[PDB]
C-alpha cells in the first residue's frame, strides 16, 4: 500500500501507556490504560514524558501522533519495526528510531525491539513494542530526583534516553564478551561439530549488532553537529559525549568481529591437533605390533629343517625377543617425541 | 475523482440518519475521508474523519462520542450514521478526500500535512 | 485543548484588478499545514492552496501564499468579477482541525 | 575472450565510437517533458523530433534505450555539445561507474545489475546520465529498467519530482539505481542464506563450486559498487553551480545509501569467507571421525590378531597345553584387553 | 555518578607541592584538607586513589568547577582514553596496563589527569602505580621537574605512563619470542591457547594505543592555551614514543598473524611425518607377512614349495623385497 | 640475480649515467614531425641528426630505442636541458613509474610489460617521456613497442592528433601504454580462468607452482600499476604549464582507465587469494576419499582376519572341529560381520 | 640485553645514557672539505673539533661510539641543541625521525646489516645533525656505508666538492638508501631460495626459515615506513636550512624510499602467500603418501584375509587338492590383485 499505516512487527501482547510529568521542583506519575487523560500534557510548560509501551493498538498510536502534531508518515515509521536507527528533524519535533537488544543466553538468541523518540520541546514521546524496557536509570533519576534532569528541559530528557540506550548497548557488549569467552574456553578443549554452528550464530549476531550500531554513529553525529533548534545549544556537548561512547562501541564490536573470525581458525588448528592425537595412537600401535608380528608369524611356517623345536625354552625366548623389540620400538618413539 | 453524497432532508430532533458519499476514481481502503459541516449562514467546521485502512474514526470534540462513521470498500463508499441528533446539527454536510504529497529520505524530510482536494456536492440536513 | 485559528478580515471590499490580502493566525505554531479554500455560495468549496506555499493544479497562477511563522498570508494579485467568494483558512497540523471564521468579498 | 573482456577499442583514437556491448537488437527514445504544470510523454524512434527539448527551460527526461546505433548517439552528442570522450565512455560498457563535472553538463555512469535464480550469473547493463541544466539524457542498451517508480512519479503528480528541476530528476534516477541495488542485495542475501544452510547441514563436493561462483559474483559486485562511493562523494563534495544547493541533502541521502550497500557487500564477503572456512572445518571433522573409527578398529582388534598369531605356533614343549580341557585359555585375555581398551578409548573421548 | 569498575578496596589522597626552593608531601584521607590547595603560585599535583568512593571525586569536581561529563567519564572505567580541552582545565584520561608473570593476562587500570592552571588532579583506581619515578624526581632536585610549571608535570606523568607502556611492550616481546620458539619446536595443545589469548591481548592493546596516539597528537599539535609553548617540544618527544609503541604493536599483531597460522603448518607437517613412518613400516612388513601366510597355507599334505630349505632361502626373498621397497622409498627419499 | 638487482648504482654520484638492464642490443632513433598539412619521418641511427628539432614550430616526436648508449642520452639531455637526476632515472630501468615537473620539461617514467604463453613469465620494459613544449623525447630499451597504432594514426591523418600540440602526443602515448595494459590484463584473466577451471576441479597436484607464479605476476603488477595510478593522478590533478587546458580532460579519461586496471588487479588478487585455499580443500577432500577406502577395507577385512587368527591356532583341543561342514560357524559369521560393517558405513554413507 | 625499558626506565628527559649492545671503541672522523682543499682528522679529542663549526667551510664531523656519552654531551652543549635531542641521540631502539629546528635539523635513521648466517638483521643507529655548514654524525661501529662518500670527497668527483653542507646531508642519505637497496637484493636472494625450497622437497625446516623471513621483513618494514616519513618531510615542508636547488636531490631519494618501501610490502605479501604454498605442498605430500599406504594395504587385505581363511587348523576342512590346491585359490587371488591394480592405478591413485 502507498504510504499506509500498519504494524509490521510480531510482538503483540498488550500496552501500558504511562506518563511522567517532571518539573523543576514538583513531579507526577499518571500511568493509565486509556488514550485520553494524557493529551493535555502537550501544552504544559513543564516538560513531560509519555511512554506508549506497546504499539500493537494502532488506535492509540494514531490518536497520540495526530493529536501531538506528528505527521502520519512519522507514525508509519514508528509502526514499522524493520527500520534501522533514524533521525529526522521537523519544524516542531525531532523523530528518532533506536533499537534495543535483548539476549536469550540459555539458547543464544539476540532479539531486537525498536523504540521511537519524538521531542516536541514540551514533551518526549516514546513508542515501544514490548512491555518492560531498559530505562530504570533515568526513571529512578526522575522519580527520586537523584539527577540534575529536573531543571534542564526536554532536551536533557532525550539525552537521558539516549544514554540509557547506550548503557544498555554496553551491557549487551559485556554479555557478548562473556559468551565469546565461554565459547573460547569451550573450544580448544572440547572440539565438536556443534561449536561451528555456535560460532556462526555468534558471528551472525555480531553482524546484526554492527548493522544496528553503525547507523547510530550517523544519528548521534547528526544530533550534535547539526544542532537542531529543538535541542538547546547547552545540551550539544552531552550528545557529543554520547557519540564518543557510540564510536567506542563500534570499535568494540569491530574487535569482537575480528576475534570471532580468528576463532574458527583456532578451532581448525585444535581439530588438527585432535586428529593428530589419534594418528600418533594408531602409529604407535602399528609400529609396535606390525614389526613385531614376523617372529610370531615367521614362526608358524609349516616347514621342517629348522631349530623350530630344539631350543632352550624356545617359546619363552621368542617371548623375550618380543619384549626386547617391543621396548626397542617404545624407546624409538618416546626418545624423540612421537606421541 | 468524483465524490457524490445522498440522504438530505428534514428529521425530528433526537432521531437518526445515514449519510453516504460514494467515491469514484480511487480506492477508499488505503485512503482517508473527511466529513465537514456548514451551518446555514455561518462558517465551516470539521465533523468527522475516516482512515479506512485501520478502520480509524475521529470525531469533533463538539460531537465527540455521539456520531458514527465508517467506510465500505466493497462499494467504495463512506458512510456516516448520524445519531443523538441535536438542534444545532442542521447544516450542509460535505464529504472530502484528504491527500498529501511527500518525499522520504532527506535529512530534513519534506512532508505535507493533509488537505482536501476533492469535495462532495453537499447534503442539506434540517432538524 | 481546542486550537483557536482566526482569519481576518471578516469581510472586505476589493475592486477588479486589485491585490487583496487575507491574513490568518493560530494560537500555536502549526508549521506549514495551513490551507486556503475558496467557496462560492452555490458551489461545493475548492482547494486553492495547500501547505501555504504550493499552488494546487487547475488553480490559476494568480493566487499566492506566504509564511510568517505563526502568520499566514494569502495574496491575490488581480481579482476577477467571476472569482468572488468566501475564503477559508484551515489548519491540519493538529488532528482536531479548525477553519477560519470566514472572509467574504463581493464585487466592489 | 567471451566478449566480457575489454578487447574493445585497442589502438583506435579516443573519438572512435565502437560499441563495446552486445545487446544490439532494440532501440527507441522515451521522452518526458514535464513541468511545474505541464507533462508531455511519448515513445518516439526518430532522432530529430527530440532535439527541440534541449533549449526548453522546462526539465526534460530523454531516455535513449539502445546505443548500438552509433548515429543517434553521435548526433545527440554533437547537438548537445557533448565531449567526444564522453561519447566514448557512453558506448563503452566495460567502464567503471564514474562522474565528470564539465562546464555545461554533468556526466555520470552507473551499472544496473540484474540476477537470475538457479544459475548464479550477475548480468550488468551500462546506464549513463548527462545533465544539461534543462535536460537529462539517459542512455541504456535494452528495455528492462528500474526507473518505473520514477516514471510513475512523473506521470502522477506524487512526490516532488513533478515540481523540481532536472537536478532532482537526476537524483531520482540515482535513487532508483540504489533501490535496485537494495533489492539485488536482498536476493544475494537469500542466496547467502541457502548456501549457509547447505554448508551447515549437507556438505557436498558441489558446495565448493557454489561458494566459489558466489564469491566471484560478489567480488565483481564489489568491483562495481566501490566506485559508487566515490561517485556520490563527488556529487556531494565541491558542488558545481550546475546542481542546485537545495537538492544536495538528497545526494547526502543517496551517498549514505551507497555507504550502506558497500558495508553490506563487505559483510557478505566476510560471510562467504566464513562459509568456506566452515566447509573446511567440516572436512577436517569428517577426517577426524573416520580416522577415529579406523584407529579404534585398529587398536582393539589388531592386538587381538597378534595374540592369536603368537599363541598359535608350530612349536613344541610349550607351556600352553590343553590343561584346561577346552582350548579358550586365551580368548578370555582377548575379551579382557578389548574391554579395557574400549573403556580407555571411551574415557579418551574417541567414539 | 556511579562507579562502574571492579576494584572497591582502596583510598589514599596525596598532595605534592614543589618549587625551585620549596617542596612538601601531604598524604592523608580527608579531602577537605586537600581542597584548599585549589590555587597557588607554586604548582601542585594531587592524587586521589580509589575512585570507587564517589563522594571525594564529586566534591573535588564541584570545588574545581568541572563539567559533570568529565566526572562521569572518570568514573566510567570501561571508557576509551581521550582528551578534552576546556576554558579553565584540560582533561586527559588514559590507561595503565599490567601483565602478570603467572597466568599471563592483560589488566587495564584507567587513570585521569585534569590540569587546571597551577594544579594537577590525578585519579587512580588501584593501590600503587607506575608513576614512582616522577615522585622520586620531585623528592630530590634533578632534571627540570622542579623548575617548570604544572605543564611539565603533566608531561612527566605522561612520560612515566609511556615508559610503563614501554616495559609492557618489552614483556610482550619476550612472550612472543618464547611462544615462537615453543610453536616452531614443540607443538602442543596449550601453545595454541596461549597464542590465541595473546592475540586477544594484542588486539585490545592496539585498540587502546591508537587513541593514545590520537591523544598525544591533539595534545602537542593543537597547542592549547592551557599548556605553554615551552613545554610543547617535550610532549612531541613523548608523542614520538607512542608512535613506536603503536608501530611495534602492529608488528607484534603481524607476528601473531603468523603464529596461529604457522602452528597449523607444523601440525600439518607432524601429521605428515607419522604418515611416512606409518606408510613405510606397514609397506615394509604388512605385505611381507602376507606371503608368510601364503607359505603358512596348510592344505593338509600340500605339495607346495617344499625344498631343501623350506623356511631358509625363503627369508632371502623376504629381505630382498624389503630392501627393494626401502630403495623405492629412497627414490623419493621421504624416509 | 642478473637483470633483477635494484643495485648497480651503489655509491655513484647523480650525474653518472649507467645502464642497468639486459636489453643492450638494438638502437635506433625514429623521428616524426607533423602538422595539420604534412608529416615528415627522419628515422636514423645518427644521434646528431635529431638535435635541431629542439626549436621546431610543429610538434615533434623523438623515439630513441636502445638507451644502453649512455652517450646519446647524455648528449640529448645536455642539449634539450634535462637535469642529471632525470637522466640517471631514465637510464635506471628498475625505477618506479613516476612523474616530475620541471621548468621547461615534463618527465614521465612508465613501464610496459609482455606476457608469454609458453613460459609464465612477465617481461618488463621501461619507457621515459620528456616534454620540451615542442618535442616528445621517448627513451626506450628495445624494439618492442606497443604504440604502433599511434604511429599509424599520425602517418595516415586518422584521429585528431595532427591538429594538436605535443600535449596530445603525450596523451596518445600514455593511452597506447594503458591499452597495452588492457591486453595484458585480458591475457591474465584468461590465465585466471584456465587455472581456476584446472585447480577447482581435476587438479594435477602441481597446480600450486603455477598459482604461486601467478601470484608473483600479480604482485609485480600491483607494484608497478599503483605508481602509474599516482602518475596519472599527478598528471591531471594540478595543471602543468606544459599541458594545455583543452588536453587536460583526455588525461583525465586515461586516468579512469588506470583506475579500472588497479581495481581489476585487486580483484584478481582476491581470486588467487582464494584459489590456493580452495585447492587445499580439494586435496583435503581427496584425502577423505582415500581415508574412506583405507577405513572401509580394513574395517571389513582386518577384524575378520582376527577370527581367522583365533581358530587357525595350534590349540590342542577340539571344541567343535567336527561336523564335517564348510564351516559356516566361522564363515557365515564372516559374511555377517562384512554385511553389518557395510550397513554401518552406509548409515554414514562412507562407501 | 638491550631491548627497550632501558636506563631511560625513569630519569628526567635531559639525561644522556647509551641504550645499545655495541660498546667497543670511540673514533672521531672529522672531514672538512671545499673546492679548494680537504682536511681530515681521526683524533679522539673534541676540542680540536668544535672550532670547525665556526669556520665558514663545509665539514663532515663524524663521531662513532655514542656510548661515550661525555663526547656527545659536549658536542650538544657546544652546538646548542637542547638535551632532549641528545637523549634521543643516545637511544638505539628509537624510531627514525626528522625534527627541523631553528638553524638546525635533526634526523635519525637506521643502518641495517644482513648476514646469511641465521638470517638476522643487525640494526646500527645512525643520527644526522645538520647545521649551518656542518653535519654531525653519530654511529655505533667504526667503518660504515659512507666509504663511497669519503671516496667522493677525498677525490674530487661529482658536484660534492662544489656544494654546501646540505648537499652533503643528501649524499649521506643517498648512501644509506643504497645500503637499503643492497639489503633488499639480499632479501631477493633469500626469498628466491625459500621459494625454490618450497617448490621442491619441504624438509621440515623451511618453515622455520619462512617464519624468520616474515619476522625480518616485518621488523624491517616497521623502520622503512618511518624512512618514507623522514624523506617526505625533508622537502615537503621546506626548512630554511636546505637550498631550493638541493630539493630535487631530496625528491629523488624520496622516490627511492618509496620504491624500497613498495618492494618491502610486496615481499611481505609474497612471503605471506608462500607460507600457504608450503602448507598446501605438505598437504599434497600427505595425500600422496596416504594414497600409497592405502593401495599397499588395499591390494593385500582381501587376500591376506583369504590366506588366513585357507590356512586354518581344524579337523576336516576342504582339504581340496582338487587341482593340487595352488591354482584353486591362486587364480581368483591373482585376478583379484589384477582387478585392484587396474581399479586404483587406473583411477588416478598413483
Ligand atoms: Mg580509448
Ligand atoms: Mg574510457
Ligand atoms: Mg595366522
Ligand atoms: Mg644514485
Ligand atoms: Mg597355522
Ligand atoms: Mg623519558
Amino acid at each position: 500500500p502507498p504510504g499506509t499505516l500498519v504494524y509490521t512487527g510480531k510482538y503483540r501482547e498488550d500496552f501500558e501507556i504511562e506518563v511522567m510529568n517532571y518539573s523543576i521542583e514538583e513531579f507526577r506519575e499518571f500511568k493509565t490504560t486509556d488514550v485520553e487523560s494524557v493529551l493535555p500534557f502537550r501544552d504544559s510548560s513543564t516538560p513531560t514524558w509519555i511512554n506508549i509501551t506497546g504499539i500493537h493498538r494502532t488506535d492509540v498510536v494514531q490518536r497520540v501522533g495526530e493529536f501531538f502534531g506528528i505527521h502520519p508518515l512519522v507514525l508509519e515509521d514508528i509502526l514499522n519495526v524493520h527500520q534501522r536507527p533514524k533521525v529526522e528533524f521537523f519544524e516542531n519535533y525531532v523523530f528518532i528510531v533506536l533499537k534495543m537488544f535483548t539476549y536469550d543466553k540459555n539458547l543464544h538468541e539476540l532479539e531486537s525491539e525498536q523504540v521511537s523518540l519524538i521531542l516536541t520541546k514540551n514533551c518526549v514521546l516514546m513508542f515501544q513494542e514490548k512491555i518492560g524496557d531498559v530505562f530504570d536509570p533515568v526513571r529512578e533519576r526522575i522519580r527520586y530526583n537523584r539527577g540534575i534532569i529536573r531543571k534542564k528541559r526536554a532536551d536533557y530528557l532525550l539525552y537521558s534516553l539516549i544514554d540509557a540506550l547506550v548503557d544498555d548497548y554496553f551491557v549487551l557488549l559485556e554479555k557478548i564478551d562473556d559468551e565469546i569467552d565461554v565459547l573460547e574456553e569451550e573450544v580448544l578443549e572440547r572440539p565438536e561439530k556443534e561449536t561451528v554452528q555456535r560460532t556462526h550464530q555468534l558471528k551472525r549476531n555480531l553482524v546484526e549488532l554492527r548493522k544496528t550500531i553503525w547507523p547510530l554513529r550517523e544519528v548521534l553525529s547528526s544530533l550534535y553537529r547539526d544542532v537542531p533548534p529543538l535541542i538547546e545549544k547547552e545540551t550539544v556537548p552531552y550528545f557529543r559525549d554520547v557519540y564518543d561512547h557510540t564510536i567506542q562501541i563500534a570499535d568494540t564490536v569491530e574487535t569482537f568481529r575480528d576475534i570471532v573470525s580468528g576463532l574458527l581458525d583456532v578451532y581448525l588448528s585444535s581439530v588438527s591437533n585432535k586428529t593428530n592425537e589419534v594418528m600418533k595412537v594408531l602409529t604407535i600401535i602399528a609400529t609396535i605390533f606390525m614389526p613385531l608380528t614376523f617372529i610370531a608369524g615367521i614362526y608358524g611356517m609349516n616347514f621342517e629343517y629348522m631349530p623350530e623345536l630344539r631350543w632352550k625354552w624356545g617359546y619363552p625366548v621368542v617371548l623375550a625377543v618380543m619384549g626386547v623389540i617391543a621396548v626397542i620400538m617404545v624407546v624409538y618413539f618416546k626418545k624423540k617425541k612421537w606421541l | 475523482v468524483q465524490l457524490v453524497e445522498s440522504g438530505g432532508g428534514l428529521v425530528q430532533p433526537g432521531g437518526s440518519l445515514r449519510l453516504s458519499c460514494a467515491a469514484s476514481g480511487f480506492n477508499i481502503y488505503y485512503s482517508s475521508i473527511h466529513w465537514v459541516r456548514q451551518a446555514p449562514g455561518k462558517g465551516l467546521e470539521w465533523v468527522a474523519s475516516i482512515y479506512s485502512y485501520s478502520g480509524y474514526t475521529s470525531y469533533a470534540d463538539s460531537v465527540k462520542g455521539r456520531f458514527t462513521i465508517s467506510a465500505d470498500t466493497s462499494k467504495n463508499t463512506a458512510y456516516l450514521q448520524m445519531n443523538s441528533l441535536r438542534a444545532e446539527d442542521t447544516a450542509v454536510y460535505y464529504c472530502a478526500r484528504s491527500f498529501y504529497v511527500f518525499k522520504r529520505g532527506t535529512k530534513y524530510p519534506y512532508y505535507n500535512y493533509p488537505a482536501m482536494d476533492y469535495w462532495g456536492q453537499g447534503t442539506l440536513v434540517t432538524v | 485543548s481546542d486550537i483557536q485559528m482566526t482569519q481576518s478580515p471578516s469581510s472586505l471590499s476589493a475592486s477588479v484588478g486589485d491585490r487583496v490580502t487575507i491574513t490568518c493566525r493560530a494560537s500555536q505554531s502549526v508549521s506549514s499545514a495551513v490551507a486556503w479554500y475558496q467557496q462560492k455560495p452555490g458551489k461545493a468549496p475548492k482547494l486553492l492552496i495547500y501547505s501555504a506555499s504550493s499552488l494546487y493544479s487547475g488553480v490559476p497562477s494568480r493566487f499566492s501564499g506566504s509564511r510568517s511563522g505563526t502568520d499566514f498570508t494569502l495574496t491575490i494579485s488581480s481579482l476577477q468579477p467571476e472569482d468572488f467568494a468566501t475564503y477559508y483558512c484551515q489548519q491540519s497540523y493538529y488532528k482536531p482541525i479548525t477553519f477560519g471564521q470566514g472572509t467574504k468579498v463581493e464585487i466592489k
